[PDB]
């Protein structure tokens, strides 16, 4: 069913290059992965335990370690918004309820067309420009419920 | 070193950690993810004790002994208020999310989390919120998941995985969703999988195979037994109840399979409770066959004995030494043979001439783990000595150990000398007809035939010691790879040469023996291990006897009319046709068997032996070490009609009605007084365990539990009225509770581990001397003979380089763990785990043949032509052709021999 | 750039001292910040921390001694080599050497961060730099150091 591509593969071995141990690698792979499909599949987790030389079980542990190397597929953008203490000092609850309403998803959740999937996230290191989202790969700050629907409609 | 526990004074080694210094001493810490075997990694918190600075100090800290070092003048407190209170809190930790399930849950009686519960004191819930739950995973026919009872304390992933070498077993997920299993549904791939059922604390991993039959501990009836699905001799304790064998539970051999069996010696004793099995003598007369009870039937076998003029009789390899031996007295010395192959006993006495008078000292299974350097030459040893790999394991293992104790850091901290010891490690060279499991550690791996094998041995002896023959026609490529194996070799302060009986070819065991030679005319302290076949192969070659094709000879000419064979298929190490042949001519054949066998349609009569469970005897180990297995149950108590004896108590009355036309069955001392007078190579098996009349302050040892439940309605079915208790007059040991099982016991057999307050199999702890060490009072089985004061000569026969005939195949063995085994591969739950029998073929053979993967290909061996389908191997020679040892229609002794007309069907 | 410069590779200003920078960039788990189990994501696995002894100063990252530093440390270490260690001790009469970035966040006037010697009153960081609490609230409590 799956097989790495060829850019995949080599830039599989190029990061396999920075290291003094190939599973050194593991991390940047399933990222490559992911990026590649917008999340890590099952055969992923094969292929490149096979390319890595280290077995599946090691692969498939790192994976399900790490919160933001997706297992399960997800929708075309990732909503990630914060849910640590300064953004909940600065009202991240009124911008998840905005985020509910206007997706009809729980936190989680992918929405039905999987344009969008809700995803609350640890601290991103913006707390002082607090409520704080991290779409695909854009941070946006000084969030508040009204420009939601505005901040949404410009991901397609 | 001197430490302070609690104001008592104690000496211990500094080299060791606190908790198992403790252990040591008979002072109780609970714990959970520290492991004897395994080493400390301090994740479950479980072993909190308080250590203070100095005498002078109250306050103290909280720490946890698998993790602190056992220093001289270290003050500790176990019994500390605070470590009692945090114990406890880790306890209540892991109760929160543990399923309400110890009724339903086959650890139940023997759980280690439920001890640790019992023992911190921690009896009431005050946890009210909801537990988490997990889906379970199929692991296959042996072990069963039950992942909601898992405690997360990492027993099983550093085991299967840094211990045991398996890769499809890990940790996955996070915070508190830690799930432990596989990456997705599936059989476990390790051949040692099966150990952990005991490694796991709770009852995640369970023994399907006993799950299907299941029953608690106390309601066992155990006896300490040895393993007899291979050459190794693990010590194992079977426990039975209601007259059929439940489970196989590791017993504790310091010297020998200390924690750990393997997967075949496990969950391959389900032969015994085969419904086939004969249960009582039977005569055939015309297509009749009529039962007997034991003294018509050897009233009629005597006189039937006494009217021929010659009897011989066929031992075997899979029955001990007062077996084979009563047999050899029963027919005479001139008319016993062996029942094995000629090519397979001139490699069996090889071996056995290789290991008492070789002047290289044979290392037990525990002490093959301190070798530096180990060169494997033509033995799968994972296939077919399982524990022998998992030694080489650890002892691969060594080196990272090495540069560890260079850094100071302790022998217990396995996290930080696997992260000191990256991938570096002791060099491992494995030769085989092709790929094996050790090929994952192994510094080379040479696939070739067993003449090229044996020619690579000799090259290395002959590179090591210019004294030793050379070889003639070695590529630059092989010699550069030589030269490495030589400089490895060289530089090892314990090389270990590892060889056996399953390649198939005496000069590999030559070429074994010759560079065990060259390094010890080096001042090397270099070891020799041989692998044999069979759980008692090492015996009957000590014994000696001729050859199954010269009785066969006899049978057929017509010298001799009256066979005995004694607990053998004689398809395995035979032809089936002439077998067939021979036995249809005798015209009397008497089979001493507990399975049913092919041979037994030709049978005048079949004497129901008992199996190891229902027996009592001595199997000589593939070291030469002794070492006595006694019967479990009476398998007589239940149904009354079964007449099972052992197979020597059967010969030795036939002998005794024989001559004094009077039945004598025997007591099992006086076989063994036998062996060890007419025999003197054999007189070590008398220390192997104490005779009938060892006590322990007047009492016997107990076979079952203080609380084995059901005395009064067991067999109430049956009979209302309790029976007699069955008498033990062969061994010490009692059919009954009535006994001693104390942990302080001076004994080295030990049924069933079981102390108060630990009923899991951490209970072993108690019958140790120090942790992880060796019994008490020393391991059970003596060494049959020590290391030769002079050495055996270079064997200059060195064999020609394989060159393929057309129309001819040479036959590489295929050993399995699960099939290769007679008895293992007649269990009903080794029928799914084992594979379909596939014939291995080269790509460029296959090609030339006209033939894919998984087409059918008829080929006639002894004028008989079966057909498999091909198996496309990459590393198998070109020229050979690949069987599978030891399954239906294919025997082992088909190992080396060639094989003609190789068609497609 | 430092590398097109000469600054990182090969023979590093003519000195003959060999040194290559690389980025590994995260996935996603707070305990990766921890300096041992930082050492563990490095090498590809999970990030469970690690027992000391031994430090990682003696057998760290593959077993090789390996210092594990924060990036405001290594961006403390060039204005002490460049500017000397004397000028390091005498910028604070503190017990603490050097500056410090100290920030203010919440529902502060001006939630932002500022380089200050060590030794400076929290209030004077939350009045001065932070401009005090909003209007209509009321300050209660204060983390002084993170979650
Ligand atoms: C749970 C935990 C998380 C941590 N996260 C970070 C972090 O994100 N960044 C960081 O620099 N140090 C973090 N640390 C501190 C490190 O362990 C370590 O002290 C530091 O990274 C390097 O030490 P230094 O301050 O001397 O440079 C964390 C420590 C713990 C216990
Ligand atoms: S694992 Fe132990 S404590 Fe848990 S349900 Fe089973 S017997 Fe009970
Ligand atoms: S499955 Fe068993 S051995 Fe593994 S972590 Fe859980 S309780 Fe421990
Ligand atoms: S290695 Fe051999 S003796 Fe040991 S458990 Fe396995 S089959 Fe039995
Ligand atoms: S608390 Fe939300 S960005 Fe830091
Ligand atoms: S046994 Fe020491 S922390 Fe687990
Ligand atoms: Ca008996």
């Amino acid at each position: 069913a799956f097989e790495l591509s060829a850019a995949e593969r080599e830039a599989i071995e190029h990061e396999m290059h920075h290291y003094e141990d190939p599973r050194a690698a593991s991390i940047e792979a399933l990222k490559i992965v992911q990026k590649q499909r917008g999340w890590v599949p099952d055969g992923a987790i094969h292929a490149i335990a096979d390319v890595l030389g280290i077995p599946a079980s090691d692969v498939e542990g790192v994976a399900t370690f790490y919160s933001q190397i997706f297992r399960q597929p997800v929708g075309r953008h990732v909503i990630r918004y914060c849910d640590s203490v300064v953004c909940h000092i600065n009202g991240y609850q009124g911008i998840q309820a905005a985020l509910e309403k206007k997706l009809n998803i729980k936190p989680g959740q992918t929405t039905f067309d999987g344009r969008f999937t809700l995803l609350p996230t640890c601290c991103l290191g913006n707390c002082d420009k607090g409520p704080n989202m991290m779409i695909d790969e854009d941070t946006h700050a000084h969030l508040t419920p009204e420009a939601i629907p505005e901040l949404l409609e410009r991901y397609k | 070193a001197t430490i302070h526990v609690d104001g008592k004074e104690y000496e211990v080694n500094g080299a060791d950690n606190l908790l198992e210094a403790c252990l040591s001493l008979g002072l109780d810490i609970p714990y959970f993810c520290w492991h004897p075997a395994l080493g400390s990694v301090g994740a479950c918190r479980q072993c909190a004790v308080k250590q203070y600075q100095n005498a002078e100090d109250t306050r103290g800290r909280l720490v946890m002994s698998c993790m602190t070092p056992a220093s001289d003048g270290t003050f500790i407190s176990i019994d500390d208020e605070e470590a009692k209170q945090f114990r406890e809190s880790v306890v209540e930790w892991l109760m929160t999310n543990h399923p309400h399930d110890c009724p339903v849950c086959e650890e139940g009686g023997n759980c280690h989390l439920q001890d640790m519960t019992v023992m911190t004191g921690h009896s009431f819930r005050r946890y009210r919120f909801t537990k988490r739950t997990h889906r379970n995973q199929d692991l296959g026919p042996f072990i069963s998941h039950e992942m909601n009872r898992c405690i997360a304390c990492y027993r099983c992933v550093r085991y299967y995985k840094d211990y045991a070498g398996g890769t499809d077993l890990g940790v996955y997920g996070a915070h508190d969703n830690v799930y432990f299993g596989r990456p997705e549904d599936g059989t476990l791939e390790s051949e040692f999988s099966g150990n952990l059922v005991e490694i796991c604390p709770t009852g995640v991993f369970t023994d399907k195979t006993h799950s299907e039959r299941y029953n608690r501990k106390w309601d066992m009836q155990f006896a300490p037994s040895i393993c007899q699905q291979c050459s190794i001799g693990c010590n194992i304790s079977p426990g039975e109840r209601y007259g059929e064998l439940r489970r196989i539970e590791n017993r504790y051999n310091g010297t020998v399979n200390h924690y750990f069996l393997c997967d075949r010696g496990r969950f391959g004793y389900g032969y015994v409770n085969l419904k086939d099995r004969p249960r009582q003598p039977v005569q055939r007369r015309g297509d009749d066959f009529i039962t007997l009870n034991a003294e018509q039937a050897m009233q009629g076998a005597a006189d039937i004995l006494r009217q021929s003029k010659k009897v011989i009789g066929i031992g075997s390899p899979r029955a001990s030494v007062e077996s084979n031996f009563a047999l050899r007295e029963l027919v005479g010395e001139e008319n016993f043979y062996t029942g094995i192959a000629h090519g397979e006993q001139e490699r069996l006495q090889l071996a056995l001439k290789v290991l008492r008078e070789g002047g290289i000292y044979t290392p037990a299974l525990r002490e093959i783990e301190s070798y530096d350097a180990v060169l494997v030459l033509g033995e799968d040893v994972t296939q077919t000595g399982a524990r022998v790999a998992l030694a080489v394991r650890q002892a691969v293992k060594g080196k990272a150990r090495e540069m560890a104790a260079a850094q100071k850091v302790a022998d217990w901290q396995i996290a930080a000398i696997l992260n000191i010891g990256q991938r570096a490690k002791h060099p491992l060279f494995v030769t085989n007809v092709d790929d094996t499991r050790l090929d994952d550690i192994a510094a080379w791996t040479y696939r070739a035939p067993v003449e090229d094998q044996a020619r690579l041995g000799f090259a290395i002896a002959h590179a090591l010691d210019n004294s030793a023959p050379a070889v003639d026609g070695i590529e630059p490529e092989l010699q550069s790879k030589i030269d490495v194996i030589v400089q490895a070799l060289a530089g090892a302060k314990k090389p270990l040469i590892i060889s056996g009986t399953n390649a198939g070819s005496l000069e590999v065991i030559q070429a074994a023996a010759n560079v065990a030679k060259a390094l010890k005319g080096r001042g090397a302290d270099v070891g020799i291990t041989m692998i044999a076949r069979s759980v008692n192969s090492m015996g009957l070659g000590i014994m000696g006897g001729g050859s199954l094709e010269e009785a066969l000879t006899e049978l057929e000419t017509g010298r001799a009319d009256a066979v005995v064979v004694l607990e053998n298929d004689l398809h395995r190490h035979a032809s089936a046709t002439r077998v067939n042949a021979a036995l249809a001519k005798a015209p009397l054949v008497m089979v001493v068997d507990h399975q049913r066998t092919a041979i037994m349609e030709n049978a005048h009569l079949v004497l129901s032996a008992a199996s190891f469970a229902e027996s009592d005897g001595t199997v000589i180990n593939n070291e030469g070490r002794a070492q006595r297995f006694f019967q479990v149950y009476d398998p007589a108590y239940y149904d009354s009609k079964t007449v099972m004896l052992e197979s020597w108590r059967w010969l030795h009355s036939l002998h005794s009605t024989l001559l004094s036309r009077e039945v004598d069955w025997t007591q099992l001392d006086h076989v063994i007084d036998a062996v060890v007078a007419k025999i003197p190579e054999l007189a070590g098996i008398k220390d192997a365990a104490p005779d009938a009349t060892f006590r322990i302050r007047g009492q016997k040892l107990a076979r079952e539990p203080h609380r084995y439940s059901g005395r009064t309605a067991m067999r109430a079915n049956i009979s209302v009225h309790e029976p007699r208790q069955p008498q033990d007059i062969d061994t010490m040991f009692t059919f009954s509770m009535e006994g001693n099982n104390q942990p302080t016991a001076h004994r080295s057999q030990v049924p069933f581990a079981w102390a108060p307050g630990w009923n899991s199999p951490q209970a072993w702890n108690k019958f140790q001397d120090e942790v992880g060490g060796k019994l008490r009072f020393g391991d059970p089985g003596v060494r049959l003979f020590e290391t030769s004061e002079n050495g055996l000569d270079y064997f200059t026969s060195v064999p020609a380089r394989f060159q393929p005939q057309d129309g001819k195949w040479r036959i590489a063995p295929y050993y399995h763990l699960f099939g290769s085994d007679e008895l293992s591969q007649r269990a009903p739950v080794f029928q799914s785990r084992m594979p379909q029998p596939y014939i291995k073929l080269n790509p460029a053979d296959a090609a030339k043949l006209g033939v894919n993967a998984g087409t059918r290909v008829s080929f006639s061996y002894d004028g008989n032509t079966v057909t498999l389908p091909v198996e496309i191997a990459e590393g198998l020679t070109a020229g050979q052709v690949g069987l599978p040892m030891g399954m239906s229609g294919i025997a082992p002794v088909l190992a080396g021999a060639h094989l003609e007309d190789l068609k497609e069907a | 750039e430092a590398t097109e410069a000469g600054l990182l590779g090969k023979n590093i200003m003519g000195t003959g001292f060999d040194f290559e920078l690389f980025v590994h960039t995260g996935a996603g788990r707070y305990i990766c910040g921890e300096e041992t189990a930082l050492i563990n994501s490095l090498e590809g696995r999970r990030a469970n921390p690690r027992s000391k002894p031994p430090f990682p100063a003696t057998s760290g990252a593959w077993g090789k001694p390996t210092c594990v530093n924060n990036v405001e440390t290594l961006c403390n270490v060039p204005a002490i080599l460049a500017n000397g260690v004397e000028w390091y001790q005498n910028i604070s009469k503190s017990k603490d050497a050097g500056t410090k970035l100290m920030g203010f966040s919440g529902r502060v006037k001006n939630p932002g961060l500022w380089e200050l010697p060590f030794g400076t009153t929290a209030r004077e960081i939350l009045e001065d730099y932070a401009g005090g609490m909003r209007d209509g609230l009321k300050f209660k409590a204060w983390q002084p150091g993170g979650a």
